[PDB]
RNA sequence: UCAAUUAUUUUUUUUGCUGAGGAAUUUUAAAAUUAUUUGAAUUUUUCUUCUUAUAAUUUAAGUUGUUUCUAUACAGUACUU
RNA sequence: UCUCAAACUCCCAAUAGGUAAAAAGGGCGAAAUAACUCAAUUUGUAUUUCACUCAUAUUAAAUAAAAUAACUCCAAGUGGGCCAUUUUUGGUAAGCAGAACUGGCGAUGAGGGAUGCUCCUAACGCUUGGAUAAGGUGCCUAAAUAUUCGCUCAUGAGAUCCCA
């Protein structure tokens, strides 16, 4: 028995070391990611040529109204969504399917690009996952990676930092991380909003649709 | 407020546990449910449901149909979840393994002449625990005289449910829309 | 108010302009299988045979065919269901249909990339992916070649 | 007396209580309704590959008794 | 019994929320690399204002000919919106009578 | 930095084209600066002026750039000529304006504040068509004629105010309006 | 509002006296549920007598539990001493209403025995 | 003087509210931190990193400690209701 | 050449609708069976037995608290409804009569709309704390006699959708 034990724990410790190579290549990656943009627009100031940078390949979309009075296929788009609570807020993957969903329910959510100390942070301030057999689940608190580490090994992703990688640039295994999580609480925002019934796009003060970047001070501001 | 399909209840249906207040039916069930959860196996969880089902779903298992069906498993164990019947257009036996929920006298009889053995279900989990190199059966669902009569409306065409009929008199429903004769047919 | 059987078809049955009298023999001579998948679409010359109003522009499966007719199993919605009604429909109205005809030119494709993938063994994948990705890009145009553009004033 | 006519208010409403229900599409569809002539010559060559498979089967049976 | 599988062992009672950021152990046991990425932030501290100050003359000094290069640039896409807008003055004034 | 008087109306440069095609192998570049509140207000106008001049819409182009445009020099007082489309409830009317501000920003909250107030025209229904430093000479107001003279040393005649604190309820004495 | 008392927490003191019971006499204060419509407790309009509720059950430690921390048993006769020996740390005596003198102060004298206080000690004294 | 605005970060001043639980082998294991020990690393270190061995501890692994008071009461005008 | 049409139509939307995205199946082959089939027993048809082999070891486009799915049985209550946005027919119009789509009320508390079954916010076990919504911040009445730029004096001014 104890033997059998012993090697479990050896390779358990194993694996977070692994795991710590994993989020060292991934720290690399994120500097490396950085530079890059600030060097891509030196060198077309530079140049006679102008540049510009690719899609960001991920949305996080929050939701923002009342559940009372909803269109039939808002309904559907919602639960397919899975913003079913008004403070709901959820990671997608940029499509042009994803977006027409998403524009159909656009009075409803805000939403924008969400950027890396807002992914990080939300998933740790406010990570919550689905722990029970398929349809069964349960909703815990993540706070030891041992647990993900069981159902996304299969996919092998095993570790809290590899699903914030994912989750902030889609990848290889995104969807079933994406969905194994369960959708995220947010509080409301500690000091409100100009009004809550207006675009953000409006010339009129006002808050739904795309935010892009400046969806990271709402989620902080909510947090 | 959360949007909620079915207000997040998994609401799914059939028996709790048992409703007779039968104690060895009662003692039975609490066995099989324990190996049931213990085993890792299908056959045990499958028996003890099965164990729990309504009267209409105890139907008996034919001596002959349990005959037909184990002389392909030669040497095998038959488990019955019904009572077993005899058959008096059954001429002889060729030797059998059952265990069931019942025997009728005269088929128990029967098997112990054939040479046969007869099996309770107690018997069974104390020999085969596992269910490995058992068979599993059961006795016909719809051939109860209910069920002859469920399905589509009588006279509705392509209809074949049986009507609740009046009485077994000649005159009464063979008339109206059951014959073209008169009014129609289905 | 009434309810007989071509009911409700002044604009509907109507020839399209330049398509009058009958049409060509090569239509009618369309090879069609049992198991098909066949559009229901109706010149509005030949009289007999002539589907109901639902089933215009619908599409189904062929079941049955007979000497100049073919049934159709089309899906109808009555009320709180969607069931399986036999539409028989002439020669004339059935038009080979084009959902599969993609499916059938996808498969031919990916069966030459599976036996090229095998070969050099390698895998696909064989999905018809998402659009939304766009890589980084380059504008080269001189620096006073490109257009100025303001609002616009009124009348 | 003075009635009021009719609406079809609701109604779509309660079909997606229980969604709309649609076919169980089964691989096999009773076959009263099809070709004459033909299909008998099908019951034919479908009893006389159930009798092919008997005979088959019969004769290997047969052979493995010995 | 040799049938009998093994006892097995429910799910723990409710723990409090212990916090992945302000909890050390905790963030630790999430990430292994984070006592790495503090010794990081801690060494960029280590470094303390006088050696900074010393510093920030050369940055400064070394960023100055791209700097000007960079006005220039900037310069330029305002003579194009200014040139634009003398056009266009120029256009509606040839255009009214 | 503040919130005591700022505007959060701020000048964007920003660049698109058309997504290359069979038709559109070598795309048009178009530019345009706009004022706006934000980045997506900015890219949403500057989409709609794509849309009402060119037929591109969101989906037929790709944003080259979008940045912030910045002040010359700040503490420098200038005159800005401004040209506006608006609407009013029963029409359209083009109009030309001065303001001398510090900065074209400044100017445009100046505008909208000016055509809110005296003409009830929402930011909704305005458009500015071009805003630009002018000559001091070629400004038609008398108000901002007035700040252009030499010698300018009005006295300030206006309501002492303080702030919270010093904000008594009831006082010994009757204040000084003077206040000197 | 809320009881504590060490771990016993009880949500509320106020029992759920019956809707408008003084208005019209007839009524008893025992709570009745209203199958009126327009009641204005089911429709369920604030400021009137509140509905009892599930919600204000006690909990699942407590349950039936006294601040005397022991469970009551109500005794009849001495025999009953048996199992309430075993009980005595988790239980307390209460006397029955018809409880003669003579056997119920050889009650008393036992539960001294048993080393349990009776809750209603003093009565028939 | 060294703005400002983003980005990734690192802290800090007062302070408000909360304490379910109850670990006969998941209050266990690892982590963390401290004092040791061995080999490395690198931005080079009086909170630098990893892993090698040893101990303790808690940031792990859901409040505990100290001092009052009730009271040196026998029902009081306090306390319960 | 001027102006045109519910019951006119060269052309012609948005919205709504249908089929499609592979394993009980599909490929390409062989052998079988017919009383169907052609001149023609492989000339086809269809079926059957044997083969060889198609992604799914991230799923032949997504997304899905997708089995809370099916299906059978037995039964209830109900069949006088009403209101709102938008499209809308009759009628001078109507808090009028009549339709369409969807959402409400009915069957519903709660916060706002000064008040108000329906408007807006939002759907509810019991409690503690937080931060907000709709909405407010002269007083009644909780928060600004806040800041900031305009415009406004009325010998019946004006002042939050429905709403007088």
């Amino acid at each position: 028995a104890a033997k059998k034990i012993k090697t479990l724990k050896l390779i358990n410790k194993k694996k977070r070391n692994d795991l710590r190579q994993r989020t060292l290549r991934y720290e690399e990656e994120y500097e490396s990611e950085r530079k890059k943009i600030i060097e891509l627009k030196r060198e077309a100031r530079k140049n006679n040529c102008f540049y510009r940078e690719a899609e960001k390949k991920v949305v996080f979309v929050i939701r923002l109204k009342g559940v009372n009075k909803l269109p039939p296929k808002v309904r559907s788009v919602f639960r397919l969504l899975r913003l079913l609570q008004v403070h709901n807020g959820v990671f997608v993957k940029v499509n042009k399917a994803t977006k027409e969903m998403l524009k159909i329910v656009e009075p409803y959510v805000t939403y924008g690009y969400p950027t890396l100390s807002t992914v990080r942070k939300l998933l740790y301030k406010r990570g919550y996952v689905r722990v029970g057999k398929v349809r069964r689940y349960a909703r815990k608190k993540i706070q030891d990676n041992a647990d993900i580490s069981k159902h996304l090994g299969k996919y092998n992703v095993h570790g809290i930092e590899d699903m914030v990688y994912q989750l902030y640039t889609c990848g290889p295994v995104f969807k079933k991380v994406n969905n194994f999580l369960w959708a995220f609480k947010l509080k409301p925002p500690r000091k409100g909003f100009k009004a809550k019934r207006h675009a953000f796009n409006e010339p009129r003060p006002g808050d739904w649709g795309n935010r892009e970047a400046h969806i990271n001070e709402l989620i902080n501001r909510m947090i | 407020g959360i949007a909620l399909k079915n207000v997040g209840r998994i609401k799914k249906h059939g028996r709790k546990h048992l409703v007779s207040k039968n104690p060895y039916l009662r003692l039975l069930v609490k066995l099989y449910n324990f190996l049931a959860r213990r085993t890792n196996a299908n056959f045990n969880k499958i028996i003890a449901k099965r164990l729990i089902m309504p009267k209409r779903y105890r139907p008996p298992l034919s001596l002959s149909k349990l005959q037909y069906h184990m002389a392909n498993h030669p040497n095998d164990i038959a488990v019955v979840v019904g009572s077993i019947t005899d058959d008096k257009r059954l001429f002889s036996l060729k030797q059998l393994k059952v265990c069931a929920l019942r025997f009728t006298e005269t088929a128990r009889k029967r098997i112990e002449d054939a040479g046969g053995e007869c099996l309770t279900f107690d018997q069974l989990a104390l020999k085969y625990p596992t269910g490995k190199k058992c068979v599993l059966l059961r006795g016909p669902t719809k051939a109860r005289t209910a069920e002859k009569h469920f399905g589509k409306a009588p006279g509705k065409p392509k209809s074949k449910a049986r009507p609740y009929v009046r009485s077994k008199g000649r005159k009464f429903e063979k008339a109206r829309g059951r014959r073209k004769s008169r009014a129609y047919k289905k | 108010k009434s309810r007989g059987k071509r009911s409700g078809t002044r604009y509907k049955f109507s020839k399209k302009f330049r398509k009058h009298g009958e049409c060509t023999a090569n239509k009618y001579l369309e090879k069609l299988n049992y198991g098909d998948y066949v559009d229901i679409v109706c010149d509005s010359t030949q009289q007999k045979g002539m589907p109901f109003n639902y089933y215009h522009g619908k599409t189904g499966k062929i079941f049955h065919i007979t000497k100049r007719g073919v049934g159709v199993l089309v899906n109808k919605r009555v009320k709180h269901r969607i069931e399986q009604k036999k539409v028989c429909v002439r020669i004339e109205h059935v038009r080979k249909s084009r959902c599969n005809e993609d499916f059938l030119l996808r498969k031919i494709k990916n069966a030459e990339l599976i036996k090229e993938a095998k070969l050099k063994n390698e895998h696909i994948n064989i999905k018809r992916k998402t659009e939304g990705p766009k890589p980084a890009a380059m504008i080269k145009v001189p620096p006073s070649k490109i257009i100025t553009i303001e609002p616009l004033p009124f009348y | 007396a003075k009635s009021k006519n009719h609406t079809n208010h609701n109604q779509n409403r309660k079909a997606h209580k229980n969604g709309i229900k649609k076919p169980k599409k089964h691989k096999f569809m009773s076959r009263k309704g099809l070709d004459p002539n033909f299909f008998r010559n099908q019951k034919y060559c479908l009893k006389g590959i159930q009798k092919k498979k008997k005979e088959l089967k019969l004769k290997a049976k047969q052979e493995k008794n010995n | 019994q040799a049938s009998l599988l093994a006892k097995k062992k429910p799910c723990k009672k409710r723990l409090q929320n212990k916090n992945s950021l302000t909890n050390f152990a905790v963030r630790c046991r999430l990430n292994p690399a984070y006592k790495l990425l503090r010794s990081l932030a801690v060494l960029r501290m280590r470094k303390s204002i006088l050696e900074k100050s010393k510093n920030k003359k050369e940055k400064r000094v070394q960023k100055q000919i791209q700097k000007k290069e960079l006005q220039k640039i900037n310069h330029d896409y305002y003579k194009g919106v200014a040139k634009a807008v003398k056009k266009k003055k120029k256009r509606e004034e040839k255009k009214a009578k | 930095i503040d919130n005591s008087l700022n505007t959060n109306i701020h000048q964007y440069h920003i660049v698109g084209r058309a997504i290359p095609t069979a038709k559109d192998k070598n795309p048009n570049v178009y530019r345009m600066c706009i004022f706006a509140k934000n980045d997506t207000n900015a890219k949403s106008r500057f989409w709609y002026f794509m849309k009402k001049i060119n037929k591109l819409k969101k989906s037929n182009g790709e944003l080259l750039a979008c940045e912030q445009i910045k002040e010359r020099f700040p503490l420098r007082v200038k005159n800005y000529g401004v040209l506006l489309r608006y609407d009013s409830r029963t029409g359209t009317h083009n109009m030309y304006k001065e303001f001398r501000d510090t900065t074209k920003e400044g100017a445009i909250a100046q505008l909208y504040s000016e055509m809110a107030g005296r003409h009830r025209a929402r930011a909704s229904s305005i458009n500015i068509i071009r805003i630009s430093e002018i000559s001091s000479s070629l400004v038609r107001r008398p108000h901002i004629k007035q700040l252009l003279k030499r010698r300018l040393r009005f006295p300030a005649l206006h309501l002492p105010t303080l702030q919270k604190e010093y904000r008594k309820k009831f006082a010994s004495k009757r204040p000084s309006t003077y206040r000197m | 509002a809320v009881k504590k008392v060490g771990k016993i927490i009880k949500k509320r003191t106020k029992k759920f006296t019956r809707f408008q019971s003084n208005r019209f006499m007839r009524v008893k204060p025992a709570w009745r549920k209203p199958r009126g419509i327009d009641c204005r407790v089911r429709r369920r309009y604030k400021g009137t007598n509140l509905m009892p509720s599930i919600g204000y059950g006690s909990n699942k430690k407590t349950k039936f539990l006294l601040p005397n921390n022991k469970y009551k048993y109500v005794v009849k006769n001495v025999k009953e001493m048996e199992p309430l020996i075993m009980n005595h740390t988790k239980y307390c005596v209460q006397i029955a209403h018809n409880v003669s003198s003579k056997k119920r102060k050889q009650i008393i004298e036992r539960a001294k025995q048993m080393n349990v206080s009776v809750i209603n000690a003093k009565a028939r004294l």
